[PDB]
């Protein structure tokens, strides 16, 4: 856990600026669980 | 009436559409009328009833008016042109030319995936009619009957054609699987024509062998194939070349990557034109030289990593084939020079050394000889060391001419193998060994030896044969005591060092185990040192054509090289080159003094004598220009009395460069007439573009003069520390300078001006007062005189340097 | 090998010196620290160089890339050599020989003829200031030299050639602009490349209009995304909702040949600051305050949103063809906003605040070359549009079309200057127990410009 600004273009730390780019959404903590579609998946019948 | 219009149309009406052409650029709101015109001009130029002159205005009009339109615009005539060139038929020249000049233009209009500029991209139905023209020509030029004059011209056609169309198009039109690929189809008929051509060469070659004359039954597919497949085939891999040569990994082209198939249809095709000419030069005859340039794009093409890990076995047993056939020729040329025949060695100087260079420098280029030349490869390419260095260091009438070829391919070989040859010894600890990989009972039933050190014994170790080249530069010998040191054993030598330093222990501050070499720094530095003190030994003799290539091949050692070569290599070789120099100027001016007397006979002396400086100039400075691009920031940031010698000697040889007119003359004539690559030495991304054409001429520039960069990078280390008072004395005397005057002169002057070192005092320039407290350096007494001496040597460096510069601006 | 698509202009930022500090001539350097390397441009700009635009790719900026090695003026070439991780790019300018230099590391870049200049033989004009570009995740540092001990290879290369730093000799620090994603309402200008405004005065039997057309659709040139436009001026609700009209109405109308179901008509708070290039009247910012009693019984629900609007696909559903005549009234007195179509009122209607300004506005997809236009007509019991905009024109029954009333974009990308000083915030965790400090305490104030119609 951190304390954070909502949103920063610069960040200053020892007297020193750093210019910061836009940075993407990050511990989106969304996991939505996709497993590989097997419906229509027909084993043949030889490997019964 | 029909041929008074005609008179009318071509006297009149073309002539002037044909001066009128740059205004057919950007008509976009006029697609309708700028058609009917192309469409009718067309039609016009297939006259059944004109003249010779009336045909060819038509056809310079309508190829004046279409090389100034838009891809866009030209689809309803290349929808014309796609029925009517494949006939191949009389008055095709100009369709076929209208093709080329069209395609060869706009190639990134169809080619690159970001368009030509603000032209825009493809549409898939464009791309669909230039594939379909290219397979209309391609397959009405193959079973057309020989003409010099329809192939002379179809060639560049398909050449434009096939440069333009992206290698990886798709084209879903039945009458998507990677196997719908326009490269691979082109790759699937160039495979097909050379097995075909294979059978026909075997059959002409039976021909030939039974002693008749007759004419070959199947002519016209060996013209077909030698007149026009190699030379597209050449084309096509000289513009993709990136694109087969890219993985996922590495994104080297911007068009995509090669699959699997492609690449081992690639690597397919290579071997397959490698076994074509084996040992079949002079029944090729003059077509031995297209083959030679294909097969050289074809090895620099070469993914071997993707086909030896995924492709058929098939390939594979071809490129193993291939390097143990390269061995099998090579013993047999050494097993025939050493017995005192000429096919063989004819094959070996024009199809096998060059051929095996550009498939070592290739695989060194690209990191495949670590994952490439293990096991039976591995012993293939230890029997073609053994010859060639057994070729390179003996004593025949062929070694003495082919011998910088030898050398060339040895160091190609050095740099590319993944044992070290050299130090036997510490083989137990090299993975990549045969030794360390195989079992004696495999290394037995190959029939290699089960001790390394039998590999090479003809081969000296490392310390054997440093000590001989120590031994050889500090005794003072000449090139023709030591030919086989210089041009073979020493470019090898800087090669295997390069390679192995990074191997070693220096280069991996973890032990890791031991290593597998004991190459250091300190070796490169010490073979660095005698490569400089061999080039100061044969200072001024008449004839020296190696030290053009000694300043190639030591190029990356220079890069580990110590700085104590400064004091002791570099300084007094430049200074017997400035000493030779400050001669040759002062007998030019005392020759050009005397107005009158036999003065041919000394300009041309003078001339031999400039010639000779410039060589030798140019076989020390690129290695100076990187020795300087290494140590410049470790000079400035410590200054020393050696730096500064340096910087003054390099200013005065290119004062003098400046001041006389025939120093420039013959450091132009020697770069032109050696085809001397500066931009190599100087330069030390994506082919996205074309440029075929090339000028000699255009290879030298002032820009890119060695005694110019030799200059232009040493300044920085003459313009340190200096005060803001010292650039105003500077100053002051560069504008004296500017008035023509002496050195005499400027430094009286700046002697009589010597209150501006209180402009350090200014406080507009107190912004200054700091930059420089890093460095040791500032601690000396004050005295005028030395900074009268070092402010003119600055100022005349700059002032000559910014003199010189000007005009190239432009 | 499925590749994701390349970052949007609106994502990459522009940071930027102030045009009051360009330079006409004299010999200037700077320096670009790359801290984190990836694709980031550096180098100068004009004075009109636009943050929706690439860094170099029209004539405002000369900008060297240095993640593929490549230089930008007017279009891309190659140059020079890409960098690492904690690099320094120095940006050198001799506007009294019109060139630039650019060096990596104190080395200098060279072309691919041997050249050290990038760029030469370039018009001077209003000036230049340093720029740079940082894209998604990059960080970099500007040095442009306030104190020249601070930099890295000034010594190396460019104090002894003559360059002196861009920030020598002054006292405070040089301020700074950035690009920052806010689509605003913006005048459409008379060169705006997809947007054509015609003004048309009332006669007898017509009220003034003001006609938007499309320029580039039905060509090669077309780009059919979506077109956010509004009126200049807003209309304003009473303070207390509770001389005899009090109603306010104007009308849009749909030429033929524009599809209705792509068009949404209605009205805009002046916090709507959203752009997208698929429209859907669902993904509105809408909430609900409910305020209640101590026994959890509902009281007051107020909904509040920022786009009151209807959508000209459920008219052809609830009701080339026809001209489509949409009609929009608020009762000021009350706050409601109720819509008609050719004359039949819909089901549609609206609550909002007192206090509330809204502006009509049109969002649509262009399906033909005509798009619409706005009638600033009157009905019966109910002003025009310039009646409740403009008090001056309350009391006069004629409607009217005043220059200041004007159509408007949205424009996503903006200029924003950087503040002088922010305030310290310290953050620490205290304990287990205590939790997570925040604490702020030196004041910090600004003077704020206020725009009264735009709020």
């Amino acid at each position: 856990m951190r304390l954070e600004p909502v949103k920063e273009y610069k960040r200053d730390a020892e007297g020193i600026r750093d210019l910061l780019g836009t940075t993407q959404s990050l511990s989106q903590a969304s996991f939505i669980p996709c497993p590989i579609d097997t419906s229509q998946v027909v084993l043949p019948p030889h490997l019964e | 009436a029909a041929l008074a219009l005609n008179r009318y149309l071509c006297s009149a009406v073309l002539p002037l559409l044909t001066r009128c052409a740059p205004l057919f650029a950007g008509t976009e709101h006029y697609t309708s009328l700028i058609d009917s015109t192309l469409q009718t001009i067309y039609r016009l130029s297939k006259g059944r009833s004109l003249t010779k002159a009336q045909r060819d205005t038509i056809e310079e009009c309508l190829l004046a008016i279409c090389n100034h339109l838009r891809p866009s615009m030209l689809q309803q005539l290349l929808r014309r042109l796609v029925f009517d060139v494949p006939q191949l038929n009389e008055y095709c020249k100009m369709p076929l030319k209208l093709l080329t000049n069209h395609y060869e233009q706009c190639w990134k209009y169809y080619c690159l995936p970001s368009g030509w500029g603000s032209y825009g991209l493809a549409v898939e139905e464009e791309l669909h009619l230039t594939e379909k023209l290219f397979w209309g020509i391609f397959d009405s030029l193959s079973h057309k009957k020989y003409d010099p004059d329809l192939f002379r011209m179809a060639l560049p056609c398909l050449s434009a054609i096939a440069g333009a169309l992206p290698p990886d198009y798709l084209d879903t039109r039945i009458s998507s699987s990677m196997e719908k690929r326009f490269a691979y189809k082109f790759l699937k008929k160039i495979l097909k024509y050379v097995d075909s051509a294979q059978e026909f060469i075997a059959h002409l070659e039976a021909i030939v062998s039974s002693g008749k004359t007759e004419k070959s039954p199947h002519d016209q597919e060996i013209k077909f194939f030698a007149k026009v497949l190699l030379p597209l085939v050449d084309q096509y891999f000289t513009n993709h070349h990136l694109y087969f040569l890219s993985s996922p990994l590495k994104p080297l082209s911007s068009s995509g990557y090669a699959s699997h198939k492609e690449k081992e249809m690639v690597a397919s095709l290579f071997c397959k034109l490698a076994a074509l000419v084996r040992h079949r030069i002079s029944l090729f005859g003059s077509d031995s030289t297209t083959m030679v340039s294909c097969l050289h794009i074809l090895a620099q093409t070469l993914d071997t990593r993707t086909v030896m890990k995924s492709g058929s076995e098939l390939v594979k047993a071809g490129l193993r084939a291939f390097f143990e056939n390269a061995a099998e020729d090579l013993e047999k040329t050494s097993e025939n020079l050493k017995l005192g025949v000429s096919q063989n060695i004819n094959y070996t100087t024009v199809a096998l050394l060059p051929i095996l260079t550009s498939i070592f420098e290739h695989v060194a280029q690209h990191q495949f000889g670590v994952d490439l030349l293990l096991g039976d490869v591995q012993i293939s390419c230890y029997h073609i060391l053994c010859s060639l260095y057994s070729l390179g260091t003996g004593k025949n009438i062929y070694v003495e001419r082919q011998r910088p070829a030898l050398g060339e391919c040895l160091a190609s070989l050095a740099a590319a193998i993944p044992v070290a040859f050299l130090e036997p010894t510490l083989n137990r600890y090299n993975p990549l060994s045969v030794f360390n990989t195989k079992t004696p009972r495999e290394r037995s039933i190959l029939g290699m030896p089960d001790t390394v050190e039998e590999m090479c014994p003809d081969i000296p170790q490392l310390e054997g044969l440093m000590k001989e080249i120590s031994d050889l530069a500090e005794s003072g010998a000449r090139y023709t005591e030591m030919p086989h040191v210089i041009e073979v054993i020493l470019p090898m030598l800087c090669n295997y060092l390069s390679y192995w330093w990074e191997r070693g222990p220096e280069h991996l501050p973890p032990s890791t185990g031991p290593w597998c070499t004991k190459v250091t720094s300190e070796h490169l530095s010490v073979i660095l040192g005698n490569i400089l003190k061999i080039i100061n030994n044969n200072l001024g003799i008449d004839e020296a054509s190696w030290m053009k290539r000694i300043a190639v091949y030591a190029q990356p050692i220079i890069s580990k090289a110590r700085p104590d070569l400064l004091k002791s290599h570099f300084i007094p070789t430049l200074e017997k080159l400035k000493k030779k120099a400050v001669k040759t100027v002062q007998e030019e001016e005392q020759l050009k003094a005397d107005t009158k007397g036999d003065t041919q006979e000394a300009e041309l002396l003078i001339l031999d004598e400039f010639a000779v400086l410039c060589r030798d100039l140019y076989a020390f400075y690129p290695m100076l220009i990187r020795y300087v691009d290494n140590n410049r920031s470790n000079w400035l940031k410590s200054p020393s009395a050696d730096s500064d010698q340096l910087f003054r000697m390099v200013a005065e040889v290119f004062i003098l460069w400046c001041k006389s007119h025939n120093f420039k003359r013959e450091e132009q004539n020697f770069v032109i007439q050696n085809e001397i690559n500066n931009l190599a030495f100087l330069t030390g991304g994506q082919d996205q573009e074309r440029k075929k054409t090339k000028r000699r001429g255009d290879l030298y520039s002032i820009q890119t003069s060695l005694i110019v960069a030799a200059l232009k990078k040493m300044l920085p280390i003459g313009l340190n520390m200096c005060t803001p008072g010292d650039q105003e004395l500077i100053s002051l005397a560069k504008s004296r300078y500017s008035y023509r005057d002496t050195d005499e002169e400027v430094k009286e002057h700046l002697r009589n001006n010597l209150h501006l070192q209180e402009k350090s005092d200014d406080p507009a320039v107190k912004w200054q007062l700091n930059l420089y407290k890093d460095v040791l350096k500032s601690e000396e007494p004050f005295n005028a005189e030395k900074t009268i001496e070092r402010v003119q040597r600055i100022s005349a460096a700059v002032f000559h340097l910014e003199q010189v510069e000007q005009p190239l601006r432009s | 090998d499925p590749a994701v698509e390349k970052v949007s202009i609106d994502k990459i930022r522009f940071f930027r010196v102030e045009w009051s500090y360009a330079v006409r001539s004299g010999k200037w350097y700077f320096e670009f620290e790359v801290v984190t390397g990836g694709d980031m441009r550096v180098g100068w700009a004009r004075p009109g160089c636009r943050p929706d635009i690439e860094l170099g790719a029209d004539d405002q900026a000369f900008v060297f890339e240095g993640s593929r090695g490549q230089r930008w003026h007017q279009g891309s070439g190659y140059f020079g050599r890409t960098w690492q991780p904690g690099d320094v790019v120095g940006c050198m300018i001799n506007l009294d020989d019109a060139s630039m230099i650019f060096t990596l590391n104190g080395e200098l870049l060279i072309t691919n003829k041997g050249s050290e200049l990038a760029f030469a033989d370039y018009e001077i004009e209003n000036g230049f200031v340093p720029i740079c570009s940082l894209g998604l995740s990059q960080i970099g540092r500007m040095n442009l030299g306030m104190d020249a001990s601070t930099f890295k290879f000034y010594t190396m290369c460019g104090l002894q050639e003559g360059f002196e730093p861009f920030a020598v000799n002054m006292n405070r620090d040089v301020a700074m602009w950035f690009s920052k994603r806010l689509p605003t309402f913006v005048n459409v200008p008379k060169d705006h490349p997809h947007i054509e405004v015609v003004r048309i005065d009332g006669t007898m039997d017509s009220p003034p209009c003001l006609k938007v057309t499309h320029k580039t659709f039905g060509t090669q040139n077309s780009n059919a995304s979506m077109i956010y436009c509004r009126l200049s001026m807003p209309v304003e609700c009473h303070s207390s909702f509770s001389h005899t009209t009090t109603q306010c109405y104007y009308a849009i109308r749909i030429f033929a040949g524009q599809d209705p179901s792509c068009v949404w008509v209605g009205w805009v708070t002046p916090d709507y600051h959203l752009y997208s290039e698929k429209f859907d009247l669902n993904k509105n910012c809408t909430v609900t305050v409910t305020l209640g009693d101590e026994r959890g019984r509902v009281h007051e629900s107020v909904k509040r949103s920022n786009c009151y609007m209807v959508w000209g696909g459920d008219i052809v559903a609830t009701s080339s063809n026809v001209d489509l005549e949409i009609g929009c009234l608020v009762d000021l007195a009350m706050g409601m906003l109720s819509f008609s179509a050719n004359g039949r009122e819909l089901g549609t209607c609206y609550q909002v605040e007192p206090n509330t300004k809204v502006f009509p506005a049109v969002f649509l997809q262009p399906t033909s070359t005509a798009l619409f236009q706005f009638e600033l007509g009157k009905l019966k019991n109910a002003m025009p549009l310039s009646a409740a905009i403009f008090k001056s024109e309350e009391k006069n029954p004629v409607p009217q079309c005043p220059p200041r009333l004007d159509v408007q974009t949205i424009q996503p990308v903006l200029w924003s200057r950087m503040p002088s000083s922010f305030l310290k915030v310290e953050t620490e965790r205290v304990s287990e127990r205590h939790g997570w400090a925040v604490q702020c305490l030196e004041p910090l104030q600004m003077m704020a410009l206020h725009i009264p119609e735009e709020n």
